[PDB]
Parts: C-alpha cells; structure tokens; sequence
RNA sequence: GAGCCCGGUACGUGAAAACCCGACGUCUGUCUUGAUGGUGUUCCCGAGUAGCAGCGGGCCCGUGGAAUCUGCUGUGAAUCUGCCGGGACCACCCGGUAAGCCUGAAUACUUCCCAGUGACCGAUAGCGGAUUAGUACCGUGAGGGAAUGGUGAAAAGUACCCCGGGAGGGGAGUGAAAGAGUACCUGAAACCGUGCGCUUACAAUCCGUCAGAGCCCUCGACGUGUCGUGGGGUGAUGGCGUGCCUUUUGAAGAAUGAGCCUGCGAGUCAGGGACAUGUCGCGAGGUUAACCCGGGUGGGGUAGCCGCAGCGAAAGCGAGUCUGAAUA
RNA sequence: GGCGUCUGGGGGGAACGCGGGGAAGUGAAACAUCUCAGUACCCGUAGGAAGAGAAAACAAAAUGUGAUUCCGUGAGUAGUGG
C-alpha cells in the first residue's frame, strides 16, 4: 500500500543546485568569473563586439519584402491519404482535419509525394499537376473548392 | 475487472458495483504520482513572505557624512545592506508557487493511487452513512470500525448527503471529500476509501464515459 | 524561512579552539589567531613526520659510527663488510646492538671485517 | 516579460529548412566597375554563417 | 501536551431605536384630438463647421509617397444626383451619416471598519516605532531621527537579628528552585580576578612542530616500588621553521586591509521568455490562455501556440524549387 | 456702480480617474536625432468608481459583423529606427 512517504522522484531526476560565493571549497571568493574587467562586475552584450563593426551590422540586409497579401496552404502528400484511407471513399477538408493530416481551420493543398492506390475522391482547395495525375490514375476524382 | 460488495449501515451487504479496469487496475506511476501531489501542495501554500529592501526602508535618502578627511569607510547610505537596521539584499518577496501540470498526468495519478487502493481491497462502497435525516456520530462511529480498523480514512459522499458529511465530519481520522473533487494527494493520506453508491457511480459515469 | 548562523558557526569554532589548547597568547583564545596557527601547526606536523625517519637514520647511524670506532673500524667499512656478509640488519637493530649489546657489536664488526676485501682501494 | 529579437540581425540572417543560418555576402553594393565578373559571381548568392559567428548569431535572432 | 475545568466551537436564537435594501400603496408624469398601410412634387437634416495652406502633437510610422485624429494662424462649402471613410491620389463599387446631449454592468483602488489566513519575522529580526515613537535628541528652517521586551504558578518582593552612615552583605524565613532577590528565564565569547600543579632571572624565541630529560596526576598488574599494546598536564634541551588576505611576473615584508569577541552582511526572484542537458506524461500529435463551475490542490474551456514540406525578393511552383536561353 | 434680501462656494483626505505642463542621472560603451519617458514632479478637477459609449465604424466583394469598456491570443509579428 503506497502512502505519502513512499513517493520519491526519479532517479537522476533532482539536482542539487550549486551555491557559489560559499569558500573555496566549492566556488570561493570568485564565484567563477576570474579577475577583475567587464564581464567580473556586471555582463557584456551580446551585439557588442568590442567596437569594431558588429557582424549585424556589417553584412547586407536579406533582399526583398514580405507580400502581406501572401496566401499560404496546409500541404498534404497523396501517400499520407493512402496511409491514412486504406478503404478510400469521399475525402474532404474536415476529414483530413479528424484524421489529423492538416490544420482545422486553413486552405488544403494536395501534393503528390507518394504512392496512391486506392480509388479516392479528394475536395481541396488546391492540387499539384502531380497528385491530380495520381488521383485520377486511381479511378478517384479531383476537384477543387 | 475488481468487484465490490455494497454494505448497508444495517450491517447485510445490499449489491455490488463493478470497478472498471482503466480506472482501479492501472499501473500505479511513482514518479508522476509524485511530482502531481508535489504540484499540489506547491499550489496548497501562499507566498505571503515579504522583506523591504534597500530602497524601501524608512529613510536614508541622504550620504552620511564626508567621504574623506574622516579616516571612516565610505558610506552611501545609513539603509545599507551591511548597516544594522538597513534593508535586505535578497529576501522573501510575496510570489505564487503553483505549477501548470498536464491534465492526463493528474487524471493518470489519480487512476494509480486509486487502484493502489483497490489492488489491496482498502476501497469499500455504502448506501448510506447513516440513518438520514439526523447526524449522529456515534453509528457513523461505528459503522466505519465495522468497515475497517485502520487510522486515517477517506469518504466520498455528494454534496446532497449532508447528514453523512456531519455525522463522520468530528472523527480525528476520517476526511470527507466529494466525488468532483477527488484527487490524488487526498486518496494516497487515505488508509482506506469509503465510497457512497451514488458517489461511485457519479465517479465512474463522469470518467468512463 | 530565517536561519541563524549561531550553532553551525560554534561547532568549528570549538573544535579549532580545542585544538590549540596550550597555544601562547592570542593563538589560544582568539578563534581567528587559532585557526592561522593552526594551519601552520599541521603544515608542520606533515612535513615533521616525513623529516622525522631521516633523523632517526642520523642519529643511528651517529652512534653505530661511534661503536665502530671504537673496534677500530669505519662506519663505511663497516657497512660494506656487513653488506658482502651478508648480514641484513637495519641500522636501527644495529644503533640499539651497540648501545645495549656491545659484545654482539663487536662479534659482527669481526664478521664484517672478515668479509672485506684484501685491499679496499684495488680496482676490483 | 517575452523576450525581444534582434531587428538587424533578423533582417540579415535567414534559416534553411533544416535550421542552417544563411547570410549574404557584403562588397555588393557599389563601386562595382573595378571589379571583375568573377569577383561578383563569387559574392552573389548566400552562404551558410561560419561555425565561430553560429553561437553569437543565433543567440541574437532567437 | 485538556473534546468532557474555563472562554468558547458545531448548531440555534435576538432589536426598543437608527440606517440600508426590497415590495405594495398614496403621489407624479404620460398616451389616449387617435391608429394603419399607400401616390407624385417643393423645404429641412446641427457653419466660421468640413475642406485647403503654413507651423506642430500623437498614431508601428523619427516628414517620409503619409492616409485617419488633433492645437494655433489664414482662407473657407454644400443639405442627399449632399458629405465623410475604405493608408498619397483619380474613377467605379462598398460602408456610414460629422460639425447636439445623457447612459447602468463587466474595470482600478483601500485612509477606515469587521472576520480570518500564512512550509512570513520573533527584540541587531519584523513597521522608524512590541517599551515615553515620529518621542528624546540634532538643525534657524525645510528636514533627519534613535535606544530600551522575559523574576516567580502566585509577590508569597526577604518579618526579625547582626556588621555598616548608607550602599551592600551574613544569618533567619517565603518559594519546588534565591546556581529565580524587582541589577531578577537560559547566561556563551571577548575582557578582569583568586587558588593549586609544572616551568622561567647567561638569555636573540611568525612563539609552533618533531624528538625529548625531569616533576605532578590518573588507569591496570604484580608488593612494600616497578613496569605497561597505557592515558594526561607542564615542559629543560636539540633539529626544522620568512603570520593571514587581496593585487600580483613576483611580497614573510619595507605593496593593500584587519585591536579583540559576539550578533548582522553579498548570484535572488518574476516572465506558457531563449539555448543546452536530465526526468515524467502523451505521442503524428502535444497543449491550453482568458474565463466558468467546485470553501482546495479538482472538472470544464480549441481561441491560439509548437510539430505536420520545401524553394524563391515576390508572383508562384511544389518532393521539388531558384538562377538561368539551357536535362547545364 | 450703490443698497437690501435669499441660495451656494471656500478647506481636509492613503490609493484609484480625467485634462493640461513636463525634466535629468541613464542606454546608445563618446553624443546632439533617439532612449530614459510622457516616467519623476507640478497645475485644475471629480466620483464611489472615473473616462469611453450608440458608427459621418470595421471589413472586402463573405447574399460579412454591428455602442462602449475590460481580459487572453494575434505578437515581440507587420513594421518603425543616426
């Protein structure tokens, strides 16, 4: 019968905490910062180099811009449908959602990465040159929202 | 698959009440269990410690006296953390020390803990506590020593079953909680585990279904 | 919780002060005069106990010198007609056969003189 | 409080698919003329951060 | 060290009067000289206002291509096919109807009162303030600002005698204890004495350490003192021996700091922060925030977040993609 | 302007609100743009709460939401910056 006194953690799962400043025994008089400068009293930043031209600061900035009216698509391969549809059947958006291939509430692109074998009907958003062949190789249909 | 026998304050056994495996034959997880009572007792105590500091003590808004010429060590203020009555460097300060534990790990405890009680039969199912409509702490008395001899236990009675609750609230060893509200620091203190018919069967439609 | 550094602080101190019972002056009473004493005591201690054999060693091979010369012999010759013998006593057995069994002495100095070479300065 | 990222550093610096820091390489931008074709061909393009700029970088645009 | 001695607790009870919440009324206004769905035209729909220009403020926006909002100075319109906004601006569509006014709830806080709580402090701590406390004291003044807790269960606080001017003490008593006497629980260290044992006035001593004669004490055995798998104290004498810390290439010091003791005095906390590494749960999934319901530490809560596809400045394509006239 | 008669105001308060004025030590390893910070402080005012509040609003072709306020996300993101 397991009481309160019987629980103890992990094996290796606590570690002590290390006291520094506590005699020389241990960490002493030092607190393992060496000598005096910069770094023994308070700290050094991490952008400063020492005055000479930072490496943030000397390098080109990546080209180009961000397209704020990108539209951008949950992805999902024609082998995660044959892993995820052994039977096949109707596969929708909300499908793919249950079974846990895309995100609940995103556009649904279909890609053509592996190997499909089953007889599948697909409703997305988007499709591949690719995985609409392989759709439609199968017998299954390919249409889009 | 453990079955439980239903006794009435009458003393003759009434029913049985079958304990799902998933809820009383779980592994018992030392580890989780652990860091779940752990967790709550941390969230059990309040951080109600302060300390002033250097910057709130009454006071010392001002450099003593002259820094040279005096032959002294230099001082900047009389609230000092080295001067006597000065502030505290790194003291008590008020904080909350409750921990954001996963739900499976404390629904997983509390299945380990509950069927570490029942692998021993130590869980025992009633109707009633006593006869309704009036406490009365001796038959509750006695009717836990018929259910068993040990020191510390725990019954798990609704929140309707007032009479219970007020019968077996003065015993020094017996703990009332309700069914809701079970959890696995309560159910490990606990030697043994006194369940009401209704409380178990409100346990076990609220988990397994 | 507040802790007082009281008892933790006592316990070294009486055992250091214990310690250095029978200490001159401060080096007995004060905690810190005791505690630098008492570094350089075992410091001493340490390096006493490795120097202590080799002045032992002296001091018998003093006397064994000193019982040697008077059987008209060199501690040196001595030590080589001992070592040709074959006779393995250490100098300690050897100190305390000379200062409290002199006939025991004088019969090794004559084992030891036997086992000498003719000539000690021959390049053999 | 969250922690803040570098803006500069952000702006240079980029991540492959499988974490790798790339930047661009700098005297691109002007005086182009005295500079042979290939010099600028082996400027253009991005490169992986060396390993000895790899601690300070990534601590800069975590 | 009390559930059964007391105050109390669980549980029930109680308001003459005052005040606060409701409810029903007197009372007040208000509609009923009213209401409906239809047809084609003139008027009205908030003016020194909107807009514009100059100089500013604040918006992620530091004047920038700078939209919306706003202050001062000039200029200054329209009333619905009117006007404003949809990040310069123009056209089309869409949304709304400025230059008039009121509005409860969800929200912030505690001078003060009530009831509690604490892996908070316990007299150098905790409020500066457990005691005359913002007092004493300091400064003309604004202002600064301390220190001081505990006899005993009950005062039963030592009647009486003696020494003494008293103070103080010795007897005698009270007390369980006066090694509790209003200088009072426990009574450490520094510092100052008294008594005993050893040693010290021919001696150059970081004051100790290793050998060590002698003297004293003590534990056993055997005789009358003498050894022993003994232990202690002090030690004449010999060998060795340049205090500690910091900063230093390097300091026993003639580089720095310390008169001593007892208390206090320095890597701590907050954030779903960032990285790395243990450990636990679940696992192609993991996880909830706010909030709601539980007198708790429990249950709910899918909004989000991280994984799940990458390449490209981007359009975009996608196990590929970018550059490129090119499978180069 | 004077006279007479009634009704109000004046000052105090620990925190919270609103509307104005508004620093510097500091960081940028110097410093003036910038930060500190609309912070410290000052001024005028309330209330038990205050302010805002009923679209001359968002949104993007959805046959979309529908006063204000507050909390969590969005997000240390879009951006902005000697």
């Amino acid at each position: 019968v397991i009481k309160l006194h019987d629980l103890k953690p992990a094996p290796g799962e606590k570690k002590a905490k290390t006291r520094v400043g506590r005699g020389e025994g241990s960490k002493g008089k030092t607190a393992g910062r060496g000598t005096k400068g910069t770094k023994a009293r308070k700290n050094v930043p991490v952008m400063f180099e020492g005055g000479q031209m930072p490496i943030h600061m000397r390098l080109p900035k990546l080209k180009g811009f961000k397209n704020r009216f990108r539209t951008e698509y949950q992805v999902v391969n024609v082998g995660d449908i044959n892993k995820a549809f052994p039977q096949g059947g109707t596969v929708g958006v909300d499908e793919l959602v249950a079974k846990g291939l895309v995100r609940k509430n995103s556009l649904v692109k279909v890609l053509g990465d592996g190997k499909l074998t089953v007889k599948v009907d697909v409703t997305a958003n988007k499709f591949s040159g690719s995985a609409r062949e392989a759709i439609t190789a199968a017998g299954g249909s390919a249409t889009e929202l | 698959t453990l079955k439980v026998d239903v006794k009435t304050p009458a003393g003759k056994t009434d029913g049985s009440v079958e304990l799902p495996a998933e809820l009383f034959d779980v592994e018992p997880n030392i580890a989780l269990m652990h860091q779940v009572v752990t967790a709550q007792l941390a969230a059990k105590r309040q951080g109600t410690h302060s300390t002033k500091t250097r910057g709130e003590v009454s006071g010392g808004g001002k450099k003593p006296y002259r820094q040279k010429g005096t032959g002294r060590a230099r001082q900047g203020s009389t609230r000092a953390p080295q001067f006597t009555g000065g502030g505290t460097v790194h003291g008590p300060k008020p904080r909350d020390y409750s921990q954001r534990t996963p739900k499976k790990m404390i629904a997983a405890a509390l299945r380990g803990a509950l069927s570490d009680r029942a692998r021993n039969d130590r869980i025992h199912a009633v109707t009633e506590l006593v006869e309704g409509q009036t406490p009365s702490t001796k038959s509750a008395k006695t009717f836990l020593g018929t259910l068993t001899e040990n020191k510390k236990v725990l019954v798990v009675i609704g929140r309707t079953d007032e009479v219970g609750a007020k019968s077996v609230r003065n015993l020094p060893g017996v703990h009332v909680i309700s069914p809701d509200q079970l959890n696995t620091y309560d159910v490990l203190n606990a030697d043994d585990v006194v369940f009401s018919v209704e409380a178990l069967n409100a346990y076990i439609s609220a988990n397994s279904k | 919780a507040r802790v007082k550094r009281a008892l933790n602080a006592q316990k070294k101190r009486r055992t250091v002060l214990k310690a250095s019972k029978g200490y001159r002056g401060q080096r007995s009473r004060l905690y810190r005069k005791a505690k630098e004493q008492q570094l350089h005591s075992l410091t001493y201690a340490y390096r006493d106990r490795r120097a202590r054999k080799g002045e032992f060693r002296k001091l018998w091979i003093s006397r064994i010198n000193a019982a040697a010369r008077a059987n008209d012999i060199t501690y040196n010759r001595l030590i080589q007609g001992l070592k040709a013998a074959g006779v393995e006593v250490d100098r300690k057995n050897l100190a305390e056969l000379a200062v409290s069994d002199p006939a025991a002495f004088t019969a090794l100095v004559d084992v030891a003189r036997a086992a000498l070479p003719e000539d000690v300065n021959a390049p053999s | 409080p969250k922690a803040k990222t570098h803006s500069g550093a952000s702006k240079r610096f980029r991540r492959t698919g499988t974490g790798k820091i790339v930047r661009q390489k700098a005297n691109r931008r002007h005086l182009l003329e005295h500079k042979p074709t290939k010099r600028t061909r082996r400027l253009d393009g991005r490169t992986t951060v060396s390993a000895a700029d790899n601690s300070r970088i990534n601590k800069l645009l975590n």
